[PDB]
């Protein structure tokens, strides 16, 4: 079992309205909708992890910052990040992460 | 023949005794290798740590301190209250000095 | 209950 | 915050129940009726418990 | 007399509160708020206005650090007990105390550390493998003082303006007949 | 991004991929897998991010990450820390990394 | 006598123990703990330096035993031998024979292990190579 | 390091961490306590004067071991004695460790005595930076005439244009 | 593990100068004598 913060992502709320609809369609029950998340959850996180070569990184100005409950959660503005070159600026962006020692 | 170190005396020693060379091997280093392992843990409620202790009592009757800790990952005066809250220790069996479930709980 | 350390000559 | 902290008090086996029952009946300084106690608890029903206590 | 004084550069405080807290509940709902469990038994808070740091604990003991002046000090336990007002919590000012105060100041002679040390070696101890910083201990009052040889002298372990004051200017000679080149 | 779009591809392959004996436990139908597949690209198309081949406390379009954390330094004034293996959008535009070190200053 | 006793005694001594293991088992209160640990510790070749002092202050120089005559000194001179450390592990699982592996950490370092003093004239001596004019600058007697 | 420091025959830290395995900052505040409890008997008994005993520098007992440790001929080493005890009349160096003021001198000296010794040996030998061996050279590159002892360059034995240029 | 308290070489030190400054021989005597430098042949 991992951590259950990939719910955020925009495949983990693509997934979980699904579940949502197919909860409203009754085909697949609520048992069943959590662990297709978390073994998703699971599959995601190791599929990132194994076979991606880029890189990142980000210069910025935080504004608010908190780590309550083994997770960090981070606010920064007027942030600058690079792919992999060219640099474009983010108004607001908040980070989300949590402790690499695995859960469970 | 042996063999005679033809250097000047203190060359060689330079690496004797009271010195600053510092020891760089990892021989023998048993006791910067096992103080890097850190116990710590909170007041998780009263409840779950009491519920976890059933499990493990009714998984095996019989456990020790340490074993009990290592099972569990909580501070030794909380776990020692909730085992002499509901459980106790053999003093004289053969099973001496391992908690074990009281007789009033042996039943459940 | 083990003698921990041993001499193997 | 501090109620949803808390877990349910309707414990998976008796034993917890009948030892937060025993904890209640200590703590007061009186003799409590049956009523009050299994308001302690969860649940109001008929059980092992109360046959367990007497 | 003495050509400058010393400022006061951090300061600090005690409250209690009189209650009980919920660390927990602090944390989530506080946004400058870093609790690590399994690392420190409390909850840290900090705040920009005063930029002093707050030491939150699940006893309703309060520890004000990173305050330049009283006044900082006062305002920044009134926005903590604000705080801890807005945030669920009933907290009073029972008790507030300044246990700390210290401060940098400067004379801009280089000072022999070797001859203090040797003359003033009963309220003093140099160890310069260590820290390169003289230490000294004077008896009255209790005032510990950091010594450089670029005239940087950090007075530490006040509680109000006097004592501070008074043991710069007592110290103040006794550094000054010091000189090099 | 081309390799978001690939890493993408590959993750909604091996998510319909490796939970489908799972969804036959369940006895439903076959079509199971090619709707779900069908409405995951539909909203991955409607979302039109990445291209598919197929006065003080804490009170979609928003630009949100998700990564993992190894080890966070923290000064006076920088906040360095050692994001790994997560994924960030930038203005609408995903992205993937190995590493990623923010440098943010206190105010 | 001297001569052989340096030249070769000492080697032979040294070669006779020197090896020593020192043999840390299971430990096997938990099944996690199913490691068994081989320490050995080797001599090698011995050294023998030239006759030396170190002083109070830790300074080393050559000694002569002229000034270790006047200075009520002892003419000795430093032995060093090569030590070399093996550490071997093994994961004992009862009902079968232990196997001990190299970890791999084999640190090696010469370290010093006594004086031995040293007969006059001998061929870690100084007088030995020295001509009579030598001896005399020496202020030794030929 | 009482013992040694007591009988002017005193070491530094790093020879007391070679041999025992403690950890600086108890080993600091023990030799505090240690300093203060050994001076209040004295106060209480027969009083002594320090006369620099448990003197902060005492690089002079700190260059003949070094110098030994470095194979050095004494002339190297009374020429970095003189060095060393002209170093506290320079205000830039005087807040550096005399570990350091006496590595500095020696190799300052070494190169003066075109001693064929790089600064990376004296750096594995002494365990001291050759990042911070280089900066007190650095350092030390302006004080030519300060440091170097007068009679040396009378005898013509050395001479300033030796120092390798920075 | 410190190899610098692991060998004692004051034992082996201290051994080599008892055993010959006194002639007590071990942990028989007088087998280490002061020379007689009275005359040469002496």
């Amino acid at each position: 079992g991992y951590y259950e913060l990939y719910r955020r992502s925009t495949i983990g709320n693509s997934l979980v309205d699904a579940l949502d609809t197919l909860i409203s369609d009754g085909r697949i029950e609520a048992s069943l909708a959590m662990r297709v998340l978390e073994t998703f959850d699971k599959v995601v996180a190791e599929t990132l992890k194994d076979n991606t070569q880029s890189k990142l990184t980000v210069k910025g100005n935080l504004d608010t910052y908190g780590f309550c409950d083994d997770v960090w959660t981070f606010i920064v503005k007027n942030c600058q990040v690079t792919v992999e070159q060219s640099v474009i600026s983010v108004d607001k962006l908040r980070i989300v992460a949590c402790n690499s020692k695995k859960s469970e | 023949r042996i063999t005679t170190l033809d250097e000047t005396v203190g060359v060689t020693m330079s690496h004797t005794g009271m010195s600053m060379r510092s020891d760089n091997s990892n021989f023998l280093k048993v006791g910067r290798e096992k103080a890097k392992s850190n116990i710590k843990s909170i007041r998780m409620p009263k409840k779950e740590i009491l519920d976890y202790l059933f499990k493990l009592f009714d998984e095996y009757d019989y456990w020790s301190l340490k074993g009990l800790k290592e099972r569990t990952r909580q501070p030794e005066a909380h776990l020692k209250e909730c085992l002499d809250k509901v459980a106790t220790l053999v003093k004289k069996g053969p099973y001496a000095f391992k908690y074990t479930l009281r007789p009033e709980y042996k039943k459940l | 209950l083990r003698r921990k350390t041993r001499q193997l000559k | 915050a501090l109620q949803a902290n808390q877990t349910d008090i309707s414990k998976s086996h008796d034993s917890s129940k009948l030892l937060w029952a025993t904890e209640y009946i200590q703590k007061k300084g009186k003799p409590v009726l049956v009523n009050e106690l299994l308001d302690y608890l969860s649940m109001k029903k008929d059980d092992k418990v109360i046959e367990l206590l007497k | 007399t003495s050509g400058i004084v010393p400022t006061l550069q951090n300061i600090v405080a005690t409250v209690t509160l009189g209650c009980r807290l919920d660390l927990k509940t602090v944390a989530l709902h506080a946004r400058n708020a870093e609790y690590n469990p399994k690392r420190f038994a409390a909850v840290i808070m900090r705040i920009r206005e005063p930029k002093t740091t707050a030491l939150i604990f699940a006893s309703g003991k309060m520890v004000v650090t990173g305050a330049k002046s009283e006044d900082d000090s006062k305002l920044a336990s009134r926005k903590y007990a604000r705080i801890i007002q807005k945030i669920g919590f009933a907290a009073k000012f029972t008790d507030f105390k300044i246990q700390n105060i210290v401060g940098s100041c400067d004379v801009k002679f280089p000072i022999r550390l070797e001859g203090l040390a040797f003359s003033h070696g009963t309220f003093s101890s140099y160890e310069p493998e260590l820290f390169p910083g003289l230490i000294y201990r004077m008896v009255k009052p209790k005032i510990v003082l950091l010594i450089f040889v670029s005239g940087k002298i950090v007075l530490t372990g006040a509680k109000q303006r006097e004592e501070i004051y008074q043991a710069f200017e007592a110290i103040y000679p006794v550094l000054s007949e010091f000189r090099k080149m | 991004n081309a390799e978001a779009s690939r890493v993408y591809e590959i993750i909604v392959e091996s998510v319909v991929n490796e939970v489908r004996e799972d969804f036959e436990n369940a006895g439903i139908d076959e079509q199971t897998l090619q709707d779900l597949k069908n409405i995951w690209q539909k909203k991955l198309t409607e979302t039109k991010v990445t291209t598919f081949s197929w006065d003080y406390l804490i009170s979609p379009d928003e630009n949100l990450m998700l990564c993992l954390y190894d080890k966070v330094t923290r000064t006076k004034a920088r906040w360095k820390c050692s994001l790994k293996d997560g994924v960030v959008t930038i203005n609408r535009n995903d992205y993937t990394f190995q590493k990623a070190q923010v440098e943010a200053e206190w105010v | 006598s001297f001569n052989q006793f340096v030249d070769y005694t000492l080697q032979d001594i040294i070669c006779e123990d020197s090896t020593l293991i020192l043999e840390q088992l299971a430990q096997h209160t938990t099944e996690s703990d199913n490691i068994s640990r081989k320490y050995e510790i080797s001599f090698g070749k011995i050294y023998v330096t030239k006759p030396m002092v170190n002083e109070s202050d830790g300074v080393t120089h050559a000694l002569y035993p002229q000034e270790a005559r006047l200075r009520n000194l002892t003419y000795s001179s430093g032995l060093f031998v090569d030590v070399k450390k093996r550490t071997y592990e093994a994961i004992d699982v009862p009902g079968r024979e232990l196997k001990y592996e190299l970890i791999a950490e084999e640190s090696e370092g010469k370290v010093f292990i006594g004086r031995l003093p040293i007969m006059l004239r001998s061929k870690n001596c100084y007088l030995s190579e020295a001509t009579e004019s030598d001896l005399y600058k020496l202020k030794e007697c030929p | 390091l009482i013992g040694c420091r007591r009988a002017e025959v005193a070491r530094t830290f790093k020879e007391i961490q070679s041999l025992i395995h403690v950890k600086t900052k108890e080993f600091g505040k023990t030799l505090n306590i240690m300093k203060n409890i050994l001076r209040g008997k004295s106060e209480d008994g027969f009083l002594k004067i320090d006369t620099d005993n448990m003197s902060g520098a005492q690089n002079l007992t700190y260059i003949p071991r070094f110098c030994s440790h470095l194979g050095l001929p004494m002339q190297v080493t009374t020429s970095a004695e003189y060095t060393a005890k002209k170093c506290k009349e320079i205000k830039e160096i005087a807040g550096k460790s005399p570990i350091t003021i006496a590595v500095v001198s020696i190799y300052l000296n070494i190169l003066l005595f075109q001693i064929p010794i790089t600064a990376a040996k004296v750096g594995q030998t002494l365990q001291v930076t050759e990042g911070t061996i280089k900066s007190g050279y650095k350092i030390l590159y302006e004080h030519r005439d300060k440091l170097v002892d007068p009679q040396l360059i009378a005898n013509g034995v050395v001479s300033l244009d030796n120092l390798p240029g920075v | 593990f410190n190899m610098k308290l692991a060998i004692n070489a004051k034992t082996i030190t201290s051994g080599l100068k008892y055993a010959l400054a006194t002639g007590n021989w071990g942990e028989r005597a007088g087998v280490s004598q002061v020379l007689n430098r009275y005359t040469y042949s002496s």
